[PDB]
């Protein structure tokens, strides 16, 4: 019951700060409009940086140095990756401390090294592929050993990041799916780059081996009856969580690959999910503008809330180095959460 | 009491004292146990068959001995003797008094624990996950110190407790203390041993196997891999027959007990897919008729599911579909062949529930599909009159059922209604009115082939000209055959197999003649003959639309 | 099982008709 | 496709066929053949027999669309009825793209009506309106009626009895060409106003058991829709709040409430959006709902005619249904005794074991 | 065989309905009037002849 009180305190009068971004001051001036979006938001591994990209085209990055974003510098940058094209996915390159990979639904993958002394985001390199190929998702092996780039259909590329991003291998999606017109919806890496977990739209789930740089199909299981939205992994490495649009959220055992626990209070589709860095609490953002916080070990609801028709598409992410979580606010504005006197659950 | 019982359970397997000398002398006498058992049996059977109304807003406005038997004495001794890996005393006890399993659930869970440990090493040898075992590792703690990255491993410590199942509570891992409880047991070496020991452990756990879904998945995957291993060999039918018998006797009754857990049924059906469909229908029908009744926990579960299905069916609306659809999909996917029949009747004689159900078929897996086709054939073959009581008018359910079937063929494309088409091709021989009706609604709804009864001369003229004028004419006459090319091709593909095309055309033709030679009032004779004529014409328009080139001359 | 015991085949649909000629004795 | 015997335009025939019309009523077949020739018509019929369709089909037949020319003007008595007539014109003109229809009623800025009348994209050939607003438009020359060929007046009795309404309609009539087609339609033309299967049951019990009893009945009976008749607005609203609290989607309609929400919830339940509706005798007459198969009289009325009006909402057009009533006082049994003598019907006491579901479907 | 072989499409050329459709049809201008629908009318003239 300690975790329930902790979450309640994290939802209190204080212990909360508004992330002061461009959209925040925009709403402050125009309220005291059509909300663009938040395409994606992804931390650095060491828990001391953050990056995200709205629909306008501008990607913000913060260098966390304070709790309530007091002394946190902010490198705002205009619509990068072209003037017409906007960013859709980014990976933070766990190898170094500054590099970033960004994709813009085009045939060009941009590698930019963000600098903190100035506000200059200088394009370091651009990678290109076949002219028709339209990739939109990039990923980094959590050890910084492989890079993955995926299309909505009929292309999957793996580069070796060590040897100057030499194109290592590729694969046609129709060889992985073997169904009628499947479109990969979400990808994820295993803890320590050894396997790639892919969730198609027709419902299937595939596990590809990427040991020595040669992709191969290990297995395919008919997990869900609708498109798979998100795929997350437990940090301890014992189970991986699958959330779908048919209203189900399962947790699969890693050693044996069989369903072990099911979330049953759900009655709506899932838009995203996330699990804390301690592998203890599981946050589900359903489609009825509502968030839930479940317990991983037992599987019973321990906290609920209600978005109340503010920023229809929400986002949730748990810090990789503290028990804090960034959650969307009212009008596409981010809202930090903390307790200001508890860095981790154990200290509580 | 816990520690003392554990010490006695330890002593009671190294031979310090014999078991029955302890069993016969602990507090709850066998007679009081049997009395409590009869009370639980009667209360359960009543609350199952009759049921109880859960008060929601009822009357909310106007204008200890049970705990004793459960928590200590003989039952607690049995649970602990099971935890500590001494299976033979409890097997010998439950061989005599099976009803004891009703007292508490934990016996089934613990028996499943020992069986799952028994079977795990056989399971890994097949469906090979050992090559994939090397991916269960944790993320290293990364930190930036002095402006450089540094990786470290996470540190945990190990505690010993009395609870049997391992866990990891946020910093430390707990384990069962008596770490050599599995000394007396030897895992399986070959599937034959799995049969030989199923006949002992699973015949005891009974219909309660469903309390542990993971065992269903493991056994079903073992079956799938065992059948796949010898796809080439000549003896495949032997293994298929043997696994048929096994799934009939041990697994399917269990999966009939589940609670809103689709994936387990998905696995069991992924194994079932290898049988002849005759056998699947045998198992489904036997489960429906003889094993729902005459077995208590199955009966309880079926009655609960049925009452819940009717409760949901009373609350389907155009406004509440967003969540009721998900709930109905889960409930139908988990336990179909006893929760579908109320739905089939409700759409058999109500108007809009048909459209609602055809909307919600988008969500359930192949098991619900096969069972749905089963109950459709069931209703289509149930003994009842076809014509209305008044005169020669056809009854008022044929039409709604045919509309339902056409909606199925139109919307959900993984349905596999082949057997229904064999029903059509077969029962047309005797002139069954349901066949003709299903064919008419199939052609007119899926294909889109509107008739030519009322056509103004200009439309009639445009209807045979160059392609674009003809297309405009058809879209004016409210005909949508062009936009439905893919599903029309799929349905004609269903028809193509078993070569039903020529048989069906000849049947329709030679049936209208026999309809001409009947005796009735002319006011119905003329209409019937003309209706059959128009149906045949429309069918041939569909055939010429979908089969072109050489396929036509091949199958016409 | 009954409705699946009905024999289906091209040999059975022949059911040859009656010749047009009709003999002479709403 | 009975209208195909009318020998009309094919696109109009398709617009009628997609409107569900298949067999004309008596008044349609008796009036449309002669109104198509442009003759004046004065029609009296029973309400709800498709009197609008007659002149709607007539004017959609006789019109040849001229850009920017208003030839057809219909005058009604209300704004919501005007909206209904323009909706009828729209559902009748699905397959007629060149013709344009518009509606005029109070509560809207006159300048917006003017600018939509000047707009070629909204320049209407068919105008349905209230006489006052269209008078304010003609007298200000905001609309031109120098080419009107068709003049329809619905509910002409109230149009001619009220002095302001008759003066307005005459100001609109004098600004139109004298050689036009003229039509008047109304269900009531007194003499003072150019060459023109239901099952019936009852429950005798006490008040304090009603709330739980329905919670059982609404649980066991198999139903499409259910209606709940009450004698008061407070009890109805309370029972609806409790029923919606009971995981049973229910709506409430009665007096003491603004008309906007009444129309809104009425239309909503008509469309099968929820399965339970509760109302007082405000809907005792006139309502037409097909899917209602099970009726519960929570409180009986004072006279037998009101009870038969209540039960008339079920078993529409000689269809099957089920009715069950509550008896909790002396006058309830009194009216129960009087209904059988007047209507020759045995309202048996509802048995405890339940009735066969097929006896009412 | 000359009676039963033939049809209506090969026995009557109106050529008025084609023109009515072409004129009422005047994105890319609906794919250039449905690829100059008139090619079918030309083939129709050849067939009639």
């Amino acid at each position: 019951s300690v975790t329930s009180k902790y979450l309640q305190s994290t939802f209190s009068k204080g212990n909360t700060s508004h992330i002061e971004d461009k959209r925040f001051i925009h709403v402050s001036s125009r309220s005291h409009i059509t909300p663009n979006e938040i395409l994606s938001l992804k931390f650095h591994v060491s828990g001391s940086s953050m990056a995200y990209s709205r629909m306008d085209g501008s990607l913000t990055v913060w260098f966390i140095k304070d709790a309530s974003f007091d002394k946190s510098v902010e490198v705002y940058i205009p619509d990068c990756c072209g003037s017409d094209k906007l960013a859709t996915d980014l990976s933070w390159n766990p190898t170094s401390l500054n590099q970033i990979a960004v994709v813009s639904n085009s045939s060009e993958i941009s590698l930019l090294l963000i600098n903190e002394k100035s506000l200059t985001a200088s394009k370091l390199r651009t990678l290109s592929l076949g002219s028709k190929t339209k990739v939109n998702t990039c990923l980094y092996d959590p050890l910084g050993n492989w890079l993955l780039a995926a299309t909505k259909s009929e292309k999957i590329y793996l580069f070796d990041v060590k040897k100057d991003h030499s194109s290592v291998c590729s694969l046609n999606i129709s060889d992985i799916s073997q169904e009628d017109n499947d479109v990969v919806y979400s990808l994820a890496w295993s803890n320590g780059g050894s396997h790639i977990f892919i969730g198609f739209k027709s419902g299937y789930l595939a596990i590809l081996k990427a040991k020595h740089g040669i992709l191969e199909v290990c297995t395919k299981i008919k997990a869900h009856t609708g498109p798979i939205t998100e795929i997350k992994m437990d940090p301890w490495g014992r189970n991986f969580i699958t959330g779908s649009i048919d209203g189900n959220c399962y947790v699969w055992n890693m050693k044996s690959l069989c369903c072990e626990l099911i979330i049953n209070d759900l009655n709506s589709a899932v838009t995203t999910l996330d699990v804390c860095h301690l592998g203890k609490i599981l946050g589900i953002c359903t489609e009825d503008e509502m968030v839930y916080f479940y317990d991983l070990n037992s599987g019973n609801l321990l906290h609920s809330k209600s978005l109340a028709n503010y920023k229809t598409d929400p986002v949730l992410k748990f810090y990789p180095d503290k028990s804090w979580y960034i959650m969307s606010g009212k009008n596409d504005t981010l809202s930090n959460h903390f307790v200001k006197n508890e860095k981790n659950l154990i200290t509580y | 009491y816990e520690r003392y019982m554990d010490m006695c359970c330890i002593l009671l397997k190294n031979g310090f004292v014999n078991f029955y000398s302890i069993w016969d002398n602990v507090k709850p006498e066998m007679e009081f146990l049997q009395e409590y058992i009869q009370n639980l049996e009667t209360e359960l059977e009543e609350e199952s068959t009759k049921g109880v109304e859960n008060p929601l807003a009822m009357a909310a406005a106007l204008s200890k001995t049970q705990q004793d038997i459960l928590l200590f004495g003989k039952i607690k001794l049995l649970e602990r003797l099971l935890i500590h890996g001494c299976v033979i005393p409890v097997i010998h006890v439950l061989k005599q008094y099976p009803k004891v399993l009703y007292v508490s659930e934990s016996l089934s869970r613990y028996l499943g624990r020992v069986f799952e440990y028994l079977l795990n090493p056989l399971y890994t040898s097949m469906t090979s996950s050992g090559e994939s075992k090397d991916m269960a590792t944790a993320l290293m703690i990364t930190r930036i110190d002095n402006g450089i990255l540094a990786h470290k491993p996470r540190l945990i410590h190990k505690y010993k407790t009395h609870e049997p199942f391992e866990s990891l509570e946020l910093n430390s891992s707990y384990v069962f203390y008596y770490s050599e409880w599995n000394s007396n047991l030897t895992p399986f070496a070959s599937v034959n041993d799995l049969f030989e020991n199923s006949h002992i452990y699973l015949s005891i756990i009974g219909p309660y196997l469903g309390r542990i879904p993971t065992l269903l998945s493991k056994i079903s995957r073992i079956g799938v891999a065992d059948i796949q291993k010898n796809h080439g060999s000549e003896s495949l039918h032997v293994t298929i027959d043997k696994w048929i018998d096994y799934v009939r006797k041990f697994i399917f009754p269990a999966t009939s007990l589940l609670q809103n857990n689709p994936i387990a049924t998905s696995e069991v059906y992924e194994l079932m897919k290898f049988f002849p469909f005759e056998k699947r229908y045998f198992i489904y029908n036997e489960m429906m008729t003889k094993l729902s009744q005459d077995i208590l926990p199955l009966k309880v579960s079926f009655n609960k599911a049925e009452r819940e299905a009717k409760s949901i069916l009373k609350a389907l609306s155009i406004d509440t579909i967003a969540k009721e659809s998900r709930r109905f999909a889960k409930l139908i996917s988990t336990n179909p062949l006893a929760s579908l029949v109320p739905a089939v009747k409700q759409i058999e004689n109500y108007d809009k529930v048909s459209e609602l159900v055809v909307y919600t078929t988008k969500y359930f897996n192949d098991f619900a599909y096969d069972v749905l086709q089963f109950v459709l054939l069931l209703r289509l073959t149930y003994n009842r009159p076809a014509v209305q009581f008044d005169g020669v008018n056809q009854a008022m359910w044929v039409q709604r059922l045919s509309i339902f079937i056409a909606g199925l063929a139109k919307n959900c494309p993984n349905m596999d209604i082949s057997n229904i088409i064999t029903y059509i091709l077969k029962t047309l021989h005797n002139g069954n009115i349901i066949a003709v009706s299903i064919l008419k609604e199939l052609i007119i709804t899926v294909g889109g082939i509107r008739d030519l009864n009322e056509v103004n001369m200009k439309q009639l003229l445009m209807l045979n000209s160059g392609s674009p004028l003809k297309q405009y004419a058809r879209h004016l006459i409210y005909d949508f055959r062009d936009d439905n090319s893919v599903i029309s091709s799929r349905l004609t593909s269903f028809f193509t197999d078993q070569s039903a095309i020529s048989e069906i055309i000849l049947l329709l033709y030679t049936l209208n003649l026999k309809a001409n030679t009947q005796n009735s009032h002319y006011k119905i004779l003329s209409t019937r003959c003309d209706e059959m004529n128009t149906l045949l014409w429309s069918f041939i328009e569909l055939i010429k639309h979908c089969l072109k080139g050489k396929a036509f001359e091949e199958n016409v | 099982n009954n409705v699946w015991k009905i024999p289906t085949g091209l040999d059975k649909i022949e059911q040859e008709v009656k010749k047009p000629e009709g003999v002479y004795e709403i | 496709t009975g209208f195909k015997d009318f020998l009309l335009k094919p696109e109009l025939s398709r617009a009628i066929i997609d409107c569900g019309f298949e067999h004309p009523s008596e008044v349609q077949q008796h009036t449309i053949p002669q109104s198509i020739h442009g003759t004046d018509v004065l029609c009296q019929a029973k309400s709800g027999l498709g009197k609008t369709a007659v002149f709607v089909l007539s004017t959609l037949q006789q019109l040849d669309p001229v850009p920017g020319e208003v030839a057809v003007v219909v005058i009604c008595n209300a704004r919501e009825l005007a909206y209904q007539i323009r909706n009828e014109y729209l559902r009748f003109s699905k397959y007629m793209p060149d013709v344009k229809t518009a509606v005029f009623y109070g509560g809207t800025p006159i300048s917006k009506d003017a600018e939509l009348l000047k707009n070629k994209d909204t320049a209407p050939h068919i105008v349905v309106a209230t006489p006052g607003r269209l008078k304010a438009l003609v007298r200000e020359k905001y609309i031109d009626l120098s080419h009107v060929k068709n003049f329809v007046i619905d509910e002409c009795d109230k149009v001619l009895e009220e002095l302001d309404m008759r003066r307005d309609v005459q100001e609109i009539f004098r600004a139109t060409p004298r050689d036009k087609q003229v039509m008047m339609f109304s269900a009531t033309l007194s003499q003072e106003i150019q060459n023109p299967g239901l099952q019936q049951y009852y429950i005798k019990l006490e008040e304090r058991e009603k709330n739980r009893k329905l919670a059982q009945l609404l649980d066991d009976l198999e139903f499409n829709q259910v209606i709940i008749f009450v004698k008061s607005t407070t009890r109805a609203n309370e029972l609806t709040k409790l029923l919606n609290a009971s995981n049973f989607p229910a709506i409430t309609v009665h007096g003491h409430m603004k008309q906007e929400e009444r129309i809104a919830r009425y239309k909503a339940f008509k469309d099968f959006e929820k399965r339970i509706c509760v109302s007082t005798d405000v809907f005792g007459r006139g309502i037409d709902i097909e899917r209602i198969n099970l009726a519960i009289n929570y409180d009986l009325t004072n006279e037998a005619d009101q009870y038969l009006h209540r039960v008339g909402r079920a078993g529409r057009f000689g269809t099957k249904g089920l009715a069950i009533s509550f008896v909790s006082s002396k006058e309830d049994e009194e009216v129960l005794a009087k209904i059988q003598e007047r209507f020759d019907v045995k309202i048996a006491e509802f048995p405890e074991e339940g009735i066969d579901p097929s006896t009412y479907l | 065989t000359t009676f039963w072989r033939l049809s209506l499409y090969d026995i009557h050329f109106d050529k008025s309905l084609y023109d009515e459709r072409k004129n009422a049809l005047s994105k890319h201008l609906i794919q250039n009037q449905i690829k100059d629908i008139l090619v079918t009318g030309i083939s129709h003239q050849r067939a009639f002849k």
